[PDB]
C-alpha cells in the first residue's frame, strides 16, 4: 500500500543559494556539516544526474548502518529533487521502498520554503510507525539546519 | 549578537532547575541554541541544543531530565532540568551555535544546588590606619556569586576581587581591593558596589 | 560519548614562546575538533574550529592542526594576556565532549609584593567578631608565607587565604589573607602585625598597627 506524508518549512537562505547547496552539493556538506548523522555520501553510479545511485553511509549507534538511494529527477532551474530511497535501512519485508520529492521556492522576504512529500511503497498492506516518520523528520530537520548554519557562517559559499 | 541568562542561582533538591535566555541584536534564526554548564567536577559538559525549529537534542546523561524549549516570537529559549542534585551544582552558559561550534556566549548564571536558604553578606570597608590601597570585605554569604564594583564602575584600574573562600560557618566569603595615589585619598570618593543578586541584595559601601 | 585527553595539565611558558597543547580521542574523529580559550572570569571563546580553519577575528598566531585521534593547537609569540585554559571539542558523535582542559600560565621574572594591612572596621566590631585583613599586591612567584602576629604571637587556624588567578596584563599575582577572631579576643591585645616572607624580598617584611590607635 502507498501512504503519503507531507510537510512545509522555511528557511532564511534564498531558494536557488540553498537548492545548489542542500540538493546538489549536499553530498559534500552532509558528512561535513551533520558528521554526527551522516559519516558519507558515497556515489556508488552514476554521473549525479537521474540514474545515479548513492549509498549514504550512517554513524554507528544509530538505529540503521545505511541507505541507498536512487536520483529520479534534479529539476536545476524549478528547483525540484525526486529521489527514491531503494535498499538499505527500513527497507525489506515490510517495506518496499521510499519515494521522496523535495521544491525550494523562494519567498519574497529573502528566504524560501521547502515541501516535502514522502511516499512510502508498503509491500502488502503493513502499516508505517511513526517512529520511521519521526526519524526521516528529525533527519530532514537536522541537514536542513546544518547546512543553514553553514551558509550563514559562510556568506562566501554557494554566492 | 547578545544573549543574557537569567534564572534561580538556588534550586533546592529534586525541584526543578528553569533558566531562559534573550537573544538581542541578531534574529532567531541564526544559530543553533545551546545550553551548556561547568562544574569543577565534570568540566565542561553539553546539556543540549534546539534549533528555531524546535527540534532538540539533548545529551543522553542528561536527557532523562530534561527539556529546551523555544519562544521564536519573544526570541527566547529555556532550559527545565528537573530532580536536581548536588552533582547539578555548576555555571550554566547559554550560547549559540553555529554547525561548527559555540560562536557566542552568555554571561554564565551560577546554579547552586542546597537545602539551605539565602543569606545577604556584610559588607565593610578595609581602610589604613606613596601608593595606597583600599577594599571592602563580603562576609557571610550564600549562595555564590557577589559581583564587586568600585564607583558605580568607573574605578576599574588596579582592582583585584578575589575568589570567594568558603569559611568554616558554611558560608562564603571574600574580599575586594584597589590600589590608588595617596595624593587622591582626602580628595576623591571611593565606595564600593556590591551585589549578591541570589539574596536580592545590593550595598554600596563607602570607604 | 567520545573521551577527550589533553596533554600537558599545565605548561609555563614566556611571552614571545610558541605554545603547543595537545588532545586525543578515544575514538576518531576525523576532523571535528574545536579549540577554545576560557580566559579568567569569562565564558570560552572558539579560536580553532574543524581541527584547522581559524573564525574571522582570530588572529592569525593561532593554528591547529590534525586528524582521526591526535590534534594539536599552537600559539605562535605567547603574550601575558593569552594565560588562559584551552579546551578541545569533539563534534563526530553526539553529544559533543569537551577536553578536561590545558591551562597556559605565563613565566615572569620574580617581582616583590607590595604589603597592606587593614584594621577591623567600627562598623564589623559591633557585629561581635573581627577580620584584620593582609594584602600582598602584585607579586610573583605564587608562593608566599603570611604569618599573623599578634603582640608577637604566632596565629594558627583563624586565617584563610584568597589568591588571584595570574594577572593578563603583568602576569602577577595578589593574596589576600584574612585572620577572623571574636571581638573578646581581639580586644585583648594591642600590637597585630603581618609578616610576609617572599622571594622577591631580601628579608620578611612586617606592616602592623595598633587597635587603640586606629
Ligand atoms: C517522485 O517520483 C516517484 C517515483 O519514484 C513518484 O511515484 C512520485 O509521484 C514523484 N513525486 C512527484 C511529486 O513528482
Amino acid at each position: 500500500g502507498v501512504f503519503n506524508y507531507e510537510t512545509e518549512t522555511t528557511s532564511v537562505i534564498p531558494a536557488a543559494r540553498l537548492f545548489k547547496a542542500f540538493i546538489l552539493d549536499g553530498d559534500n556538506l552532509f558528512p561535513k556539516v551533520a558528521p554526527q548523522a551522516i559519516s558519507s555520501v558515497e556515489n556508488i553510479e552514476g554521473n549525479g544526474g537521474p540514474g545515479t545511485i548513492k549509498k549514504i553511509s550512517f554513524p554507528e549507534g544509530l538505529p540503521f548502518k545505511y541507505v541507498k538511494d536512487r536520483v529520479d529527477e534534479v529539476d536545476h532551474t524549478n528547483f525540484k529533487y525526486n529521489y527514491s530511497v531503494i535498499e538499505g535501512g527500513p527497507i525489506g519485508d515490510t517495506l518496499e521502498k521510499i519515494s521522496n520529492e523535495i521544491k525550494i521556492v523562494a519567498t519574497p522576504d529573502g528566504g524560501s520554503i521547502l515541501k516535502i512529500s514522502n511516499k512510502y511503497h508498503t509491500k502488502g498492506d503493513h502499516e508505517v510507525k511513526a517512529e520511521q516518520v519521526k526519524a526521516s523528520k528529525e533527519m530532514g530537520e537536522t541537514l536542513l539546519r546544518a547546512v543553514e548554519s553553514y551558509l550563514l557562517a559562510h556568506s562566501d559559499a554557494y554566492n | 549578537v547578545q544573549l543574557q541568562e537569567s534564572g534561580p542561582g538556588l534550586v533546592k533538591p529534586s525541584e526543578t532547575l528553569s533558566l531562559t535566555c534573550s537573544v538581542s541584536g541578531g534574529s532567531i534564526t541564526n544559530y543553533f541554541w545551546t545550553w551548556i554548564r561547568q562544574s569543577p567536577g565534570k568540566g565542561l559538559e553539553w546539556i543540549g541544543y534546539i534549533y528555531y525549529s524546535g527540534g532538540t537534542n539533548y545529551n543522553p546523561s542528561l536527557k532523562s531530565r530534561v527539556t529546551i524549549s523555544i519562544d521564536t516570537s519573544k526570541n527566547q529559549f529555556s532550559l527545565n532540568m528537573n530532580s536536581v542534585t548536588a552533582a547539578d551544582t555548576a555555571v550554566y552558559y547559554c550560547a549559540g551555535s553555529y554547525y561548527y561550534g559555540v560562536d557566542v556566549w552568555g554571561q554564565g548564571t551560577t546554579v547552586t544546588v542546597s537545602s539551605a536558604s539565602t543569606k545577604g553578606p556584610s559588607v565593610f570597608p578595609l581602610a589604613p590606619c606613596s601608593t595606597a590601597a583600599l577594599g571592602c570585605l563580603v562576609k557571610d554569604y550564600f549562595p555564590e556569586p557577589v559581583t564587586v564594583s568600585w564607583n558605580s564602575g568607573a574605578l576599574t584600574s588596579g582592582v583585584h576581587t578575589f575568589p570567594a573562600v568558603l569559611q568554616s560557618s558554611g558560608l562564603y566569603s571574600l574580599s575586594s581591593v584597589v590600589t590608588v595615589p595617596s595624593s587622591s585619598l582626602g580628595t576623591k570618593t571611593y565606595t564600593c558596589n556590591v551585589d549578591h543578586k541570589p539574596s536580592n541584595t545590593k550595598v554600596d559601601k563607602r570607604v | 560519548e567520545i573521551v577527550l585527553t589533553q596533554s600537558p595539565a599545565t605548561l609555563s611558558l614566556s611571552p614571545g614562546e610558541r605554545a603547543t597543547l595537545s588532545c586525543r580521542a578515544s575514538q576518531s574523529i576525523k576532523s571535528f575538533l574545536a579549540w577554545y580559550r576560557q580566559k579568567p572570569g569569562q565564558a570560552p571563546r572558539l579560536l580553532i574550529y574543524d581541527a584547522s580553519n581559524r573564525p574571522t577575528g582570530i588572529p592569525a598566531r593561532f593554528s591547529g592542526s590534525g586528524s582521526g585521534t591526535d590534534f594539536t593547537l599552537t600559539i605562535n609569540s605567547l603574550e601575558s594576556e593569552d594565560f588562559a585554559v584551552y579546551f578541545c571539542q569533539q563534534r563526530n558523535n553526539w553529544p559533543f565532549t569537551f577536553g578536561p582542559g590545558t591551562k597556559v600560565d605565563i613565566k615572569r621574572t620574580v617581582a616583590a609584593p607590595s604589603v597592606f594591612i587593614f584594621p577591623p572596621s567600627d562598623e564589623q566590631l559591633k557585629s561581635g567578631t573581627a577580620s584584620v585583613v593582609c594584602l600582598l599586591n602584585n607579586f610573583y612567584p605564587r608562593e608566599a608565607k603570611v604569618q599573623w602576629k599578634v603582640d608577637n604571637a604566632l596565629q594558627s587556624g583563624n586565617s584563610q587565604e584568597s589568591v588571584t588567578e595570574q594577572d593578563s596584563k603583568d602576569s602577577t599575582y595578589s593574596l589576600s589573607s584574612t585572620l577572623t577572631l571574636s571581638k573578646a579576643d581581639y580586644e585583648k591585645h594591642k600590637v597585630y602585625a603581618c609578616e610576609v616572607t617572599h622571594q622577591g624580598l631580601s628579608s620578611p617584611v612586617t606592616k602592623s598597627f595598633n587597635r587603640g590607635e586606629c
